[PDB]
DNA sequence: CCTGCATCCGAGAGCTGAGAACCCAACCAT
DNA sequence: ATGGTTGGGTATAATGGGAGTCGTCTCGGATGCAGG
């Protein structure tokens, strides 16, 4: 029991690079970006194709849209190469284990960003996968040459992706990502105004203290689309029997003196 | 424990306020509460009422503070006594506790005095609880009031 | 509750009593004609209005929602005529 | 449309939810947070589920009927009724397969039997924590080679699919001993401070400087992190050839001339086990490509691979390294169990589990056993265990799970519309990472949270901390939860409901009414018959059509006078129905015809409380109305008040005086005495006269005159007949206690006016003066004992209608005459008797020698105690004697004595706590104290006394709080034990019966004395005579019911040593499927004649049995100076006694065996002898050299009931479990009949296990029931096979009840996943043979009006059945 | 190899009434 | 043609979490451990 501890010694079973291995690992990694363009641009397919059968044959069968006579006959077209080509062939294959075993160093990272994002609708495993999808996107499109530390540009893809994971299914209605960061900057606004004030402000307050465009009909319009719904189980009365939805009627059939 | 006040007649809120309650977040519940935690012990004298409880699933769960009863700064209720010192009664009233009540010879508030001296060579009393018969000179407390 | 303007439980023991006394009838309107079965109490309701006598019952809709919440927990629950043919207790509105 | 006879539960195929579904559910989106619609491809979507609307699509194009079943082609939604929302289903399609729970976690795990997997492996798998091997491959584990469904954790996995290999740093200034490419055993040491520990090749990582030679003289190049070497190690170099490739094309390193290259200082090390390849020219395999021993590895084949392994091509060095590995199959969590699941061949298993059930081991026999019955099970009903694997999951029709707004303007949700979103979220973001070609962690990971979300979707809070919303830690209700428990749908749904034309109010006493009369509220009766009242309205000219009647009864005020006179006409003849809770009995409900009252109140009869158990302190009933003409037939002729007097639990009445009307009949017949006279002598009766007249003599004194004895009252008042007695008391003559002399039926009676008073009340009661005469006792006053027996056989002699009106008058005049009677309670009539003073000093003495003969030393603490203990005791029972004979001879007619003795109020011990002494008290442990309360409650209690009672008052509180839940929870096992049980036949058959005994032995002299009449009577009373019986030269012919008179007569007979015992039909004998026979059963007690077919005699009995023990078992106990509820539960429940007791297996004699130390029993028969080792403590109940039969006990104690089966036989056990129940019963002064415990036990006895299965299919040791067993029996007879060998087995009533043929009554008894998920897998089908099925189907329950034998009953009158023979003589 | 014997886990425990980052740019819907 | 809604981007460095729960009692089956 208890997945966190297990994903915990899972992601603690994988040592941590240095800054010389994780330099070599990003180098390669870009050379074999390079080599799957190059190859790309030879035969004439679509680059993202090619990518997807080579890391197919770099996983093996035990990851099954792609047939598999489909992805063994590309790979036997790409047997067809002379010589200066191949190279391109070996050099993507190191690059994609490169992406792998850096993505599996690195997740410790997304670990770390997480761990301050919780209580918030989302639970913390959810948390850790969604950081884990930002920390692909950040191996991606790293740049190795400016030197910069991998955190440092792996970071900023990491709280993107939890911020978009937490604007989009913390509720169960869904609003959209404006409409939420504007939720959340108003209720900054009403408790720097609290604050100031010493007590609650009124919607005259948040509306000024918003900036032009924002009146009190506004603000509360948003606070009521803000409302989240409650469950129909929650518990009514000190005893554990009564429900919410014991006292809600339905109005959409016929009542028998309607129906007569 | 937050509970919407009863007013039905001042006395109501008077009770209200001086309820005891074993349930509550950290506390009893209801159903699996056995028959010890709900027995009138025998400290429970001048501490909490034996009479006044609930009947039903709440018997001896919920209970009241006693008319003379004290709840002191660490939590422990207290309840006054007289002290008689030679077999004379005196007005000095000492707050004791359970603990420190179990340690004397204390006296029915009914026994029978001239002025202020036990007028009665035999003297009901409790000894930790159990009633006894004693001299009046093995006294050590008195009872304020039944 | 009064408050809603709602109507008394007849709980587990008193249909044991009902069940006791053999009165088949009587039970079968309060499961039926009084409580759930929608076609049937509004069949009732015109029928007395009419003065004619109320009809027969018919499934109550709470055995509709056991079925379909057996259903959810991926269990086939069917009703079943005297040869083993499906009876099919809800009309045909959910069959494609 | 086809009547329902069946209902089939089983699993469900990927295929069959498919199928259920109208399209998948793509979002997670509810609804728009602006517009209030449902998302598209959403948990509401109207595309999927139907239409909010009747008859109209989402976008508006078809807004009218005659479009059902077409779909809009722009908004997609088919036009039809907007009720099929709440019945059109979703699917949702895993990205990966998961596991349906119930099939996982309920123990026994049917996965886990069916794979040969424990809990824990499974655990393991199923949630990516270690992995299951398929298609091993020759792989190699620690030099063992690995078998199918072996477990590896990751690290071995690891070990095996990669091979094995480490890293070791080397510090900066620190080179290595070794070059690059060379192989390293293990311990070899790399370095002055570094040790490898494994062998293989080794190679450098990152060497810091290269050495370039120039064709000699070296030179050395530095290598920084950010650039790389391209140049293999100990390979020439050619000018202008690059050697240290750079980020900079300036700052790369470029050979100036022909020279070796080679690497120096490395960063670390890194030893591998693998096998080396050079190559010098283009290689065939990539990096990345697992190869086999000989195949094509470089140089166009020169060079081949030697082991297994993964390659890959180190261009730097130009070389392939082969890392030796493995193409292990090892697999992890539900899609490895799904693989081996539909790999399972369920024939050959079923013939393994078959061998392996000749193992002559229990234990190894009993799980074969146990994994035969699965596989058996999946074999019969069809079903695969690959659908046990969830691959589409169903998504329930949305209006079950509403997102409704509240009146506030607030949303309501379910929690299966959350844990839907979470099981949706996770599904997409799995099937996202998985399009990305992720790496392992993360994608375990992801789907062990997907089989946590299907886990808690399916059944939440069951491993694991539950899932709760945010900012809450209330548990989310899963689909478990609402099926499942007191609060879900079966038992608060289907098994019970909430009903319309129902009220409630408070109840006050109705003394005016009829028995079957009720008082009803005049608004409480407008409301109830609304309906059948518009139409009277209309009918009438009160309104001109409905809607006008309901507008004008709208408004208070609106309501005119006729409408009244409309109701009274709409109610005339029918009746409604009252309830009490709790409902007990079936006396809980009860029919009664409406009398419209004034106020609010309901008014109930005096003589129905008792059966309601209702007092007039608050108490409030409900009513109901039935509606039909079968509903109102049901009430007036079953259920009337009127028609139920007799209690169908034992016999006798219910229905009966009580209270005043006991108090007042007592009164008016108690006669008179004084002591005035005190047995003068008189010669002639004109001087005692005389001596009366001057004043010497009392009227009522007992003299004796001319050797007789009378009173002066009986010679002076002889009165012609009753008129003139009662005449002479209404001029103050006489008292109405006074003892004269009336002429009455032609006989001279010396009685007083107020007995005739009391016959003649009788006579005109029931209408007949002989059959009123025969019935009273005229010489006794009446009191609650003799009114019952006098309302008894009124209604033997006479029948309920005379019974009833007799039942009025009683009530009536008793009444009457409490009024005016004049009782009282002051606090002088609690009467102090003298001796009690003497009685306490007394006790003062002995106490004294108590003490002394404690302080000097002949005498311990214990039997101080003790005997301090025992004078209370007796101090106290000389006190309560020294009162009640106060009371009986100073004052006959003091309030507290009279209504003891009548009856109507107190007991002895109440009285003795008012008037003589409390006595001792129990402190909160248990034990008694050493004082006692000597002070009454009309002297006062002191403080301390008062505080001392307060332990027990308490105790007793809390006795009766925690006590009545668990005897409700008996009743309901009960009824869920026996609810299939009725009267179907007339006549079974059979010629079995038992012998109810007359004589019972005796523990103490070994002897036979006759048992209680009480006892007899309820073992025998109304029962079928199995044989016949010659008694005082009578004869008691076959098939006689026994009524009351003839066990009277059987009684008499045996007290004269005629008879013994008496042979009886009995429900443990009756041989009916699914119930009893008329004959076995007997009189419906209820009615003192034989029981109807298709009573429902089950549900009685339980009720019969739960009813005495929720009030009136160990009601308000009165702290005064294995046994109760528990000893009943455990017999019933079949629990082994902790107090158990030794019993004799076989016959012989009986040598005890004594030593200093230790005790022992030997039995010796003629064959063998066998011993029981003792405790020295225990009690023996044989001597040495005595005689013990097989079973019978040889210490005291509590029986066990199955080594009494193995011992004794199945008789004896059902004989030893009801004399054992009626024990505690009889105790506590409750009647009961012994047919309903019968009743129960058969059920118990209802299974059977296999010793020998002789020529059938069945297994050893498979427990199932009797019949079937019996059946198969005379069939395989019948083929000419050898017949099953099977032993009687005893379950409880739980266990029982659970073991039942119907999976829907077991299912909403208890236990419901295990019941539910043993059905599915079994593909049971139901077929609809008792009440609770049909109760939860909705349908008419097969009793009663619903039973077979009597529903299709015809009526038709003379003139129609004529001329359809008229018809038919054509 | 069999057996008995503590040990652990799961499932019960009356009825009715009421009570917490920001910004910028492209893109479908209506 | 307009808002409302959705996708993409930020570059010193950061690298394994945190509340919680200890006052029920029995009973029945599944099970691992001890002995012979
Ligand atoms: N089947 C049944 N019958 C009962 C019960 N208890 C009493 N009777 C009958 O009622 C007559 C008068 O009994 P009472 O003289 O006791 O009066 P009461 O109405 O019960 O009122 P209270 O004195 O309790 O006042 P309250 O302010 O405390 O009421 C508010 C609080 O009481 C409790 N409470 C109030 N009402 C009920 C109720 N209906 N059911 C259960 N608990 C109730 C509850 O806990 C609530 O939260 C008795 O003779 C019996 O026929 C019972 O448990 N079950
Ligand atoms: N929880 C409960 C409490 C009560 N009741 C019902 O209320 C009645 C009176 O209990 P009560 O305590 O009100 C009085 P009673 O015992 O008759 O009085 P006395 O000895 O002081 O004269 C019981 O007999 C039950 O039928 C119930 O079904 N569930
Ligand atoms: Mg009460
Ligand atoms: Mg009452
Ligand atoms: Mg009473
Ligand atoms: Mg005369
Ligand atoms: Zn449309
Ligand atoms: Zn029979």
């Amino acid at each position: 029991s208890d997945p966190v501890r297990q994903y915990l010694h899972e992601i603690g079973q994988v040592p941590l690079l240095t800054l010389e291995e994780e330099v070599e690992l990003a180098r390669k990694v870009e050379e074999g970006m390079e080599a799957i363009k190059k190859l790309s641009e030879i035969t004439g397919l679509d680059p993202d194709l090619i990518r997807e059968v080579v890391r197919a044959k770099i996983l093996g069968s035990a990851r099954v849209t792609l047939d598999p006579k489909t992805v063994e006959e590309i790979d036997q077209k790409l047997k067809s190469l002379p010589k200066e080509h191949k190279r391109y062939l070996h050099i993507a294959r190191e690059g994609e284990a490169a992406r792998q075993h850096l993505i599996e160093a690195n997740l410790r990272l997304v670990v770390s960003i997480a761990k301050k994002y919780t209580g918030r609708g989302l639970s913390f495993l959810d948390l850790i996968q969604e950081g884990n999808q930002g920390l692909i996107r950040a191996v991606e499109k790293f740049e190795y040459k400016r030197r910069f530390k991998f955190s440092t540009y792996a970071t900023w893809w990491i709280r993107q992706a939890i911020n978009r994971a937490i604007a989009d299914q913390a509720r169960t209605i869904r609003i959209p990502v404006h409409m939420v960061e504007t939720i959340n900057k108003l209720s900054r606004t009403a408790r720097q105004l609290q604050q100031e004030l010493g007590r609650e402000p009124t919607y005259e307050e948040i509306a000024e203290a918003m900036g032009p465009g924002w009146d009190a009909k506004r603000v509360e319009e948003t606070l009521k689309i803000a409302q989240e719904p409650v469950s129909l189980e929650t518990p009514i009365g000190d005893e554990k029997d009564s429900f919410y939805g014991d006292f809600i009627p339905d109005e959409h059939l016929p009542s028998p003196v309607d129906a007569a | 424990l937050s509970q919407f006040k009863d007013e039905t007649n001042p006395l109501s809120s008077l009770r209200h306020k001086r309820r005891i309650s074993a349930l509550g977040p950290g506390g009893l519940t209801r159903e699996r509460a056995g028959f010890d935690v709900r027995d009138v012990h025998r400290t429970h004298y001048g501490r909490i009422c034996p009479v006044e409880t609930p009947e039903g699933a709440n018997i001896g769960l919920i209970t009241s503070l006693a008319a003379y009863a004290r709840v002191d700064e660490l939590g422990f209720i207290r309840t006054p006594y007289r002290r008689v010192v030679g077999g004379v009664v005196t007005d000095e009233v000492v707050y004791m506790t359970a603990t420190e009540e179990d340690r004397y010879t204390i006296a029915q508030a009914n026994t029978p005095l001239e002025g202020n001296r036990i007028a009665a060579e035999r003297v009901v009393a409790r000894r930790k609880g159990e009633p006894v018969i004693v001299s009046p000179e093995e006294v050590e407390f008195m009872d304020v009031s039944p | 509750g009064k408050a809603q303007f709602g109507g008394q439980r007849f709980g587990e023991m008193e249909v044991w009593a009902l069940e006791a006394y053999g009165a088949a009838h009587t039970l079968q309107e309060m499961l039926t004609l009084k409580s759930d079965d929608i076609e049937g109490r509004n069949a009732a309701y015109e029928a007395i209005i009419k003065g004619e006598d109320v009809p027969e019952p018919s499934v109550p809709e709470s055995f509709r929602v056991l079925v379909k919440e057996l259903q959810a927990l991926a269990l086939d629950v069917q009703t079943l005529d005297e040869k083993d043919n499906p009876v099919d207790i809800f009309e045909g509105l959910a069959s494609k | 449309k086809k009547e329902v006879r069946k209902v089939r539960i089983a699993l469900a195929s990927p295929e069959k939810i498919r199928s259920w579904s109208y399209g998948e559910v793509e979002k997670p989106e509810t609804i728009n947070y602006r517009t209030l619609k449902p998302e598209r491809d959403g948990l509401f979507d109207e595309r999927i589920f139907g239409p909010i609307k009747d008859y109209e699509c989402a976008c508006g194009k078809y807004k009218r009927q005659r479009f059902e079943g077409k779909v809009c082609e722009r908004c997609g939604v088919e036009v039809t009724k907007s009720i099929v929302r709440r019945y059109r289903m979703g699917h949702i399609e895993l990205a990966t397969p998961a596991a349906h729970i119930w099939f996982v976690k309920d123990v026994p795990s049917k996965i886990g039997t069916l794979l040969d997997l424990s809990a824990t492996e499974l655990e393991q798998v199923l949630y990516f924590s270690k992995y299951i091997v398929l298609d091993p491959k020759g792989a190699i584990l620690n030099g063992v080679p690995v078998e199918k469904r072996q477990l590896l954790t990751d690290e071995e996995y690891r070990e095996l699919r990669y091979g094995k290999q480490e890293t070791y740093p080397l510090p900066p200034g620190v080179d290595a001993l070794v070059k690059d490419g060379e192989e390293v055993v293990k311990g070899q040491e790399l370095a002055p401070g570094v040790v490898s520990r494994l062998d293989g090749v080794a190679l450098y990582r990152f060497p810091r400087r290269v050495r370039v030679e120039y064709v000699t003289e070296p030179k050395d190049y530095r290598v920084q992190p950010h650039m790389n070497v391209v140049v293999p190690e100990g390979a020439r170099v050619e000018a202008g050839d690059k050697i240290v490739a750079a980020i900079d094309p300036e700052e790369e390193v470029i050979a100036e001339a022909e020279g070796v290259v080679h690497l120096h200082e490395p960063a670390s090390i890194l030893v591998v086990k693998a096998r080396v390849y050079p190559f010098e020219d283009d290689v065939e395999v990539s990096t990345g490509d697992r190869v086999a021993p000989g195949d094509v590895l470089a140089d166009g084949g020169k060079v081949k691979s030697d082991v297994y392994g993964r390659v890959e091509v180190d261009l730097v060095r130009n070389v392939v390294r082969v890392v030796e590995s493995y193409d292990i199959d090892a697999r992890m969590g539900a899609e490895a169990i799904q693989q081996l699941l539909k790999e399972l061949d369920l024939e050959a298993l079923e013939k393994e589990l078959l061998e392996e059930m000749k193992h002559p081991s229990r234990a190894r026999r009993a799980k074969a056993r146990k994994r035969l019955e699965v596989v058996r099970a999946f074999l019969d009903s069809g079903n695969r265990p690959e659908w046990m694997i969830l691959e589409a999951v169903p998504v329930l029709p949305p209006d079950l799970r509403p997102m409704v707004q509240v009146d506030g303007g607030r949303f309501a949700t379910s929690d299966l519309n959350d844990l839907y979103r979470r099981l949706i979220n996770r599904n997409n973001r799995l099937k996202k990472l998985l399009a990305q070609g992720a790496p392992e962690i993360i994608i375990r990971n992801e789907k062990r949270m997907l089989q946590e979300a299907v886990d808690a979707l399916l059944d939440n809070g069951r491993r694991g901390a539950p899932v709760t919303n945010p900012g809450s830690d209330r548990p989310l209700r899963s689909l478990t939860d609402i099926l499942s428990g007191k609060q879900g749908r079966f038992r608060q749904n289907l098994l019970g409901k909430r009903v319309d034309y129902s009220g409630r109010s408070v109840i006050v006493v109705g003394p005016q009414l009829k028995l079957h009369q009720c008082g009803l509220p005049k608004r409480m009766a407008l409301e109830l018959f609304k309906p059948f009242l518009l139409k009277k309205m209309e009918e009438k000219g009160i309104a001109p059509n409905v809607k006008a009647a309901r507008r004008m009864l709208e408004r208070q005020r609106d309501i005119k006078d006729e409408v009244w006179d409309a109701l009274e006409e709409v109610i005339h003849g029918k009746v409604v129905l009252l309830n009490r809770a709790p409902t007990l009995h079936r006396l809980g409900i009860q029919a009664f015809q409406p009398v419209l009252v004034e106020g609010q109140s309901i008014q109930l009869h005096p003589l129905v409380c008792e059966a309601f158990n209702a007092d007039f302190d608050g108490d409030q009933m409900a009513v109901h109305v039935p509606l039909s003409s079968f509903a109102q037939a049901e009430a007036r002729i079953q259920m009337l008040s009127a028609h139920n007097l007799l209690s169908p639990a034992s016999g006798e009445p219910l229905a009966k005086p009580s209270r005043d009307i006991i108090l007042g009949l007592y009164y008016i017949t108690q006669v008179r005495k004084e002591k005035k006279g005190a047995g003068l002598e008189f010669a002639t009766p004109e001087e005692a006269l005389a001596a009366h007249e001057r004043g010497e003599v009392a009227l009522n004194a007992p003299i004796k005159v001319a050797g007789r004895e009378t009173s002066v009252g009986r010679l002076k008042y002889v009165f012609a007949n009753p008129d003139e007695a009662l005449l002479a008391v209404a001029h103050g003559i006489v008292d109405l206690q006074d003892v004269v002399t009336v002429r009455y039926m032609g006989k001279r009676l010396e009685t007083s006016p107020g007995r005739i008073l009391f016959a003649r009340i009788v006579a005109e009661a029931v209408e007949d003066e002989k059959v009123a005469w025969e019935l009273i006792q005229l010489d006794v006053p009446q009191e609650k004992n003799s009114l019952k027996d006098l309302v008894y056989q009124a209604f033997l002699r006479l029948g309920m209608e005379k019974t009833a009106r007799l039942l009025d008058a009683l009530k009536y005049y008793g009444f009457t005459f409490s009024t005016t009677s004049g009782i009282t309670i002051g606090i002088d009539d609690a009467v102090i008797p003298e001796e009690k003073k003497q009685y306490l000093e007394e006790a003062d003495r002995k106490l004294l020698q108590i003490e002394q003969a404690y302080e000097m030393g002949f005498l311990t603490d214990r039997e101080r105690y003790d005997q301090i203990l025992q004078l209370w005791t007796e101090t106290t029972e000389k006190v309560t004697q020294a009162v009640f004979k106060n009371f009986e001879e100073n004052y006959p007619f003091n309030p507290l004595y009279v209504m003891a003795q009548s009856g109507a109020r107190g007991n002895p011990q109440q009285i003795r706590q008012l008037c003589g002494l409390r006595g001792l008290m129990q402190k909160p442990s248990g034990e008694t104290f050493e004082v006692p309360v000597r002070s009454s409650f009309r002297e006062g209690l002191t403080v301390l006394e008062y505080f001392i009672s307060s332990h027990g008052a308490r105790k007793g509180g809390a006795d009766t709080a925690l006590r009545t839940a668990d005897s409700g929870y008996l009743t309901r096992k009960l009824v869920d034990v026996t609810h299939e049980i009725v009267v179907r036949e007339a006549d079974c058959g059979t010629t079995n019966y038992i012998s109810v005994p007359l004589f019972q032995p005796d523990e103490v002299t070994r002897s036979l004395r006759l048992r209680k009449r009480a006892d007899i009577e309820a073992g025998l009373y109304g029962r079928v005579l199995a044989r016949e019986v010659e008694v005082l030269g009578v004869r008691l012919e076959e098939g006689r019911y026994l009524s009351m008179d003839d066990v009277h007569l059987l009684i008499k007979a045996a007290e004269a040593g005629e008879i013994q015992e008496v042979p009886v039909r009995s429900p443990l004998t009756c041989q009916t499927r699914y119930g009893v026979c008329q004959k076995c059963y007997g009189y419906d007690l209820s009615m003192a004649r034989p029981v109807s077919i298709g009573e429902a005699v089950g549900i009685v009995a339980a009720q019969s049995i739960g009813e005495p023990g929720t009030q009136l078992t160990m009601r308000t106990f009165h702290t005064g100076g294995t046994q109760g509820l528990p000893r009943v539960i455990e017999l019933f429940e079949a629990r082994r006694p902790k107090a158990k007791a030794v019993i004799s297996e076989i016959d012989g004699v009986v040598r005890i065996e004594e030593t200093e130390e230790k005790l022992s029993v030997f039995v010796e028969s003629e064959g063998f002898s066998k011993e029981y080792k003792l405790p020295k403590e225990a009690r023996l109940l044989v001597k040495d050299g005595d005689y013990v039969e097989a079973g019978q006990p040889l210490t005291r104690g509590a029986i066990d009931p199955h080594q009494l089966l193995e011992a004794k036989g199945p008789e004896a056990v059902e004989r030893y479990l009801v004399e054992e129940i009626q024990k505690v019963y009889r105790a506590q002064g409750v009647k009961l009949h012994d047919k309903h415990i019968e009743i129960v036990v058969r059920q118990m006895m209802k299974y059977v296990e296999v010793t020998d299965p002789g020529d059938s299919r069945l297994l050893e040791g498979q427990v199932l029931e009797k019949w079937d067993v019996e059946a198969l029996n005379e069939r395989l007879i019948a083929e000419g096979k050898t017949p099953v060998a099977w032993k009687p087995l005893l379950m409880g009533v739980t266990k029982s009840a659970l073991s039942t043929k119907s999976w829907l009554s077991a299912a909403s008894f208890q236990n419901t996943t295990h019941v539910l998920t043993e059905a599915a897998i079994a593909g049971k089908k139901d077929e609809l043979i008792g009440l609770k099925e049909n109760v939860i189907l909705g349908r008419l329950i097969p009793a009663g009006t619903g039973s077979d034998f009597v529903r299709f009953t015809q009526v038709v009158d003379q003139k129609t059945l004529k001329a359809i023979e008229e018809a038919r003589k054509e």
